[PDB]
RNA sequence: CAGCCAGGAUGUUGGCUUAGAAGCAGCCAUCAUUUAAAGAAAGCGUAAUAGCUCACUGGUCGAGUCGGCCUGCGCGGAAGA
């Protein structure tokens, strides 16, 4: 609703090019493309985008506002890019980057070799730390979220992946 | 690291099954003979030592439960099937007490043992069992007599043969950071403790000094930062009772002459427990001077009024510990429960 | 191969306070084992760290044991090299069973 | 009176000389010698008197010693020696146990060399008395 | 209105038949100044100094927003060879 007709405005240099559904946000950072459910159309107006919905659906305005939350993503993502940090807690955690493998250390009987996908680039600033870099939020979330599934934080001492962010609870539970 | 607790919980003994009365057609055939065989037994609570845990929440968690009922018996001298015994794990050294006969069935000393605190009921007797010319018609029903109404009030005594009790951040929580492996959180500020810590030490070949500890109090029923009362319930089990003296406070409370007040504690409670063997060892002498320390020792132990041999270490730093580990694991091997 | 591992064997044992050493020769009387060392323990806690100590050195040594007895009794425990045989036995225990006839 | 470095205080009273039993060595742990009493904590008050509680702040950065200002005494440990009652309610609520008047503690609130909360002289007359009548006290405006 | 940026205080660590309580199972009146607003009181929760948030006030975008009831038609309750 509000938020759809709230609009988004992009910074020089990145081109979008409307050819019916499917919007592509290429710029500095890369080249990120999707598609909608064809319920809201998109206007080339002036150095911004807005959106609205059509007759005959009953939806209209909740997806309405989603288009332009998506679109809030891209144009970050191929002008200044998103940033995610993780940090790996406990004695015996290691990781370390070789080309697009992802190694890791989380005690296990054997080294896990991790691929990313093509829009993702990863780097170790420590040996405890990892720093995630891409043009899109969908896919730089899902890799984060993979590596904290591999070693969820159990909350009783935390040892394992965590985000940068999210903090964890420490409780006393099962006394003695 | 974490908070003590004790509770008790209700069970029920499980109760014999009923009797069944029971009479069947067959194809064409009116009259047979009485069917309904007998009950269920009730079922046996057990008491099984647990050494792989120390907790004991899981008895205010789930406080009542009852013991399946003996099935009632069915048709075709069908009998109850015997109500499945459920074993109750409990930790080692918890002292039992019924409303009513509050003795002690047993103490829970070793582990891998089980003990019966409720027996259950018997079961009922069936028409089929009650088959005879005098009634010519068994239809009388005999009921199951219930099981033994027992209810259990538990407390925890931990076992361990050497117990640490001494006045505030005196050393009694540093004592374990000495070769033993454990590390509760010891500092130099009041009381350095909430909770007890244990620890084990290995010297030679089966031979061990597990080491209790207890959070002391001040002058006995008073408290510095409410710390409470009634922790020398997890004591009173050692066979071999060590005390610490405070030594040289910045500002605490003074020497030896203090200490004819710590004689009262130990007898407080009711009576000491026979006066277990209590032996006055020192600590943290490091940062002091031994040329000055003899004289406070040959001051301290006699003040008071106690004349055995005193041993005079600085557990602080962790050094000279060994004389006592070999000379109290002398007492065990030439001193055993008799 | 035979001489070298056995006195590796018998050294390491007794770094860790192995009394009672005596190193059997049964060639020719029986066609199973090639030498037989009998060793004595007081009690249950240090002969399973000697019957620790020697299958890590074995794993070290690159010789790999193909069968231990001992479990959750220390009267008896048995670690094996191949044509070595170790008997790391409870002074107690002992008496009941033979010493040097076999 | 600027941020985190935990300003802390315990004191009992200034009369003695530093017991224990009631705070013990807890008047400072991160850098603070429990020794220091006897050479900046006994440089004013041993000039006019030992007979009140003083709070005391830290403001320790780096250095061996302390960088403080001593202020006012709290304003409930005036109530036994200069005021009356010198244990307290027993019965909280159930009747009056002490008395109070405006004559009573006028200029011993004004003794406060900087401690004040603005300019207003008779704004600050009635403050005092917000520890008062928490107790079972009587007014007598 | 909800977001975001700040405040969130003074007696006051409130005394009290308080074995410690500085907001918390007890204890009471539930008052009292400074200010644009702040409660002897909202909580996750340490033996406590503690760490942080919130009840309310200010600013920011600016025109609707806040939270209760009645009611037709819809969902769960609705597992057996």
């Amino acid at each position: 609703s509000r938020v759809a007709k709230a609009p988004v405005v992009v910074p020089a240099g990145v081109d979008v090019k409307i050819n019916g559904q499917v919007i592509t946000i290429k710029g500095k950072n890369g080249e990120l493309t999707r598609t909608l459910n064809d319920a809201v159309e998109v206007k080339h107006a002036d150095n911004t985008l807005t959106f609205g919905p059509r007759d005959g659906y009953a939806d209209g305005w909740a997806q309405a506002g989603t288009a332009r939350a998506l679109l809030n993503s891209m144009v970050i993502g191929v002008t200044e890019g998103f940033t995610k940090k993780l940090q790996l807690v406990g004695v015996g955690y290691r990781a370390a980057v070789k080309g697009n493998v992802i190694n890791l250390s989380l005690g296990f009987s054997h080294p896990v070799d991790h691929q990313l996908p093509a829009g993702i680039t990863a780097e170790c600033p420590t040996q405890t730390e990892i720093v995630l870099k891409g043009a899109d939020k969908q896919v730089i979330g899902q890799v984060a979220a993979d590596l904290r599934a591999y070693r969820r934080p159990e909350p009783y001492k935390g040892k394992g992946v965590r985000y940068a962010d999210e903090v964890v609870r420490t409780k006393e539970a099962k006394k003695k | 690291m974490k908070f003590v607790d004790e509770a008790s919980i209700l069970v029920v003994a499980g109760d014999g099954g009923n009797g069944c009365v029971s009479f069947r057609r067959e194809k064409y055939i009116p009259k047979g003979g009485p069917d309904g065989g007998d009950g269920g037994d009730g079922g046996d609570v057990w008491m099984e030592a647990d050494e792989n845990l120390n907790t004991l929440i899981d008895y205010r968690f789930e406080k009542s439960f009852r013991a399946e009922r003996g099935q009632n018996g069915a048709s075709r001298d069908c009998t109850g099937k015997r109500g499945k015994d459920v074993t109750i794990k409990v930790p080692v050294g918890t002292r039992v007490i019924d409303q009513g006969t509050g003795e002690t069935m047993g103490d829970m000393t070793k582990h891998g043992q089980r003990l019966l605190v409720a027996k259950g009921g018997w079961h009922g007797l069936g028409n089929t069992r009650f088959k005879s010319s005098v009634n010519r018609t068994p239809r009388q029903k005999t009921n199951g007599t219930p099981g033994d109404k027992r209810e259990l009030l538990l407390e925890l005594m931990l076992l361990a043969d050497v117990g640490m009790l001494g006045m505030p951040n005196a050393g009694k929580s540093t004592f374990i950071r000495a070769v033993s492996a454990a590390k509760p959180k010891v500092a130099d500020y009041p009381f350095t403790t909430l909770v007890p810590s244990l620890g084990v030490v290995r010297m030679d070949n089966e031979k061990s000094f597990v080491v209790a500890d207890i959070p002391g109090l001040i002058e006995g029923a008073a408290e510095g930062a409410g710390l409470g009362i009634r922790f020398l319930k997890h004591l009173e089990r050692c066979r071999v009772l060590l005390h610490l003296i405070d030594i040289d406070p910045i500002d605490g409370t003074d020497p030896v002459e203090n200490a004819r007040i710590i004689i009262s504690e130990l007898e407080k409670y009711s009576q000491d427990l026979a006066t277990k063997p209590r032996w006055l060892v020192f600590n943290k002498i490091d940062l002091l001077d031994k040329v000055e320390a003899e004289e406070k020792a040959k001051a301290i132990a006699e003040a008071l009024g106690w004349e055995d041999k005193y041993y005079l270490i600085s557990a602080a730093s962790g050094l000279g510990v060994k004389d006592l580990c070999w000379d109290v694991m002398t007492f065990i091997i030439e001193n055993p429960v008799v | 191969q035979g001489k070298a591992l056995q006195d590796f064997v018998i050294d390491k044992i007794d770094d860790l306070k192995g009394q009672d050493i005596i190193a059997l020769d049964v060639q020719g009387k029986s066609s199973i084992t090639d030498c037989m060392i009998i060793c004595t323990g007081t009690s249950s806690r240090h002969v399973m760290s000697i019957a620790d100590h020697v299958v890590q050195e074995s794993r070290a040594a690159g010789l790999l044991p193909l069968g231990v007895e001992g479990e959750n009794s220390a009267d008896w425990i048995v670690v094996d090299l191949g044509d070595v045989i170790v008997h790391v036995m409870q002074e107690e225990s002992r008496r009941l069973y033979e010493l040097e006839k076999l | 009176a600027k941020k985190v470095q935990a300003y802390v205080k315990l004191q009992v009273a200034a009369g003695m000389a530093n017991p224990s039993p009631p705070v013990g060595p807890a008047l400072g742990q991160q850098g603070v010698n429990i020794m220091e009493f006897c050479k900046a904590f006994n440089a004013k008050t041993d000039s006019i008197e030992k007979g009140l509680p003083i709070p005391v702040v830290i403001t320790v950065y780096a250095d061996r010693s302390f960088t403080f200002v001593t202020k006012t005494p709290p304003a409930a440990v005036l109530l036994k020696k200069a005021a009356g009652i010198k244990s307290g309610s027993g019965k909280p609520n159930k009747d009056k146990v002490g008395k109070i008047s405006r004559a009573q503690l006028q200029e011993i609130a004004q003794t406060k060399a900087a401690d004040m909360t603005g300019a207003d002289i008779e704004a600050m007359t009635r403050s005092i008395e917000g520890t008062a009548r928490s107790m079972g006290l009587v007014v007598e405006d």
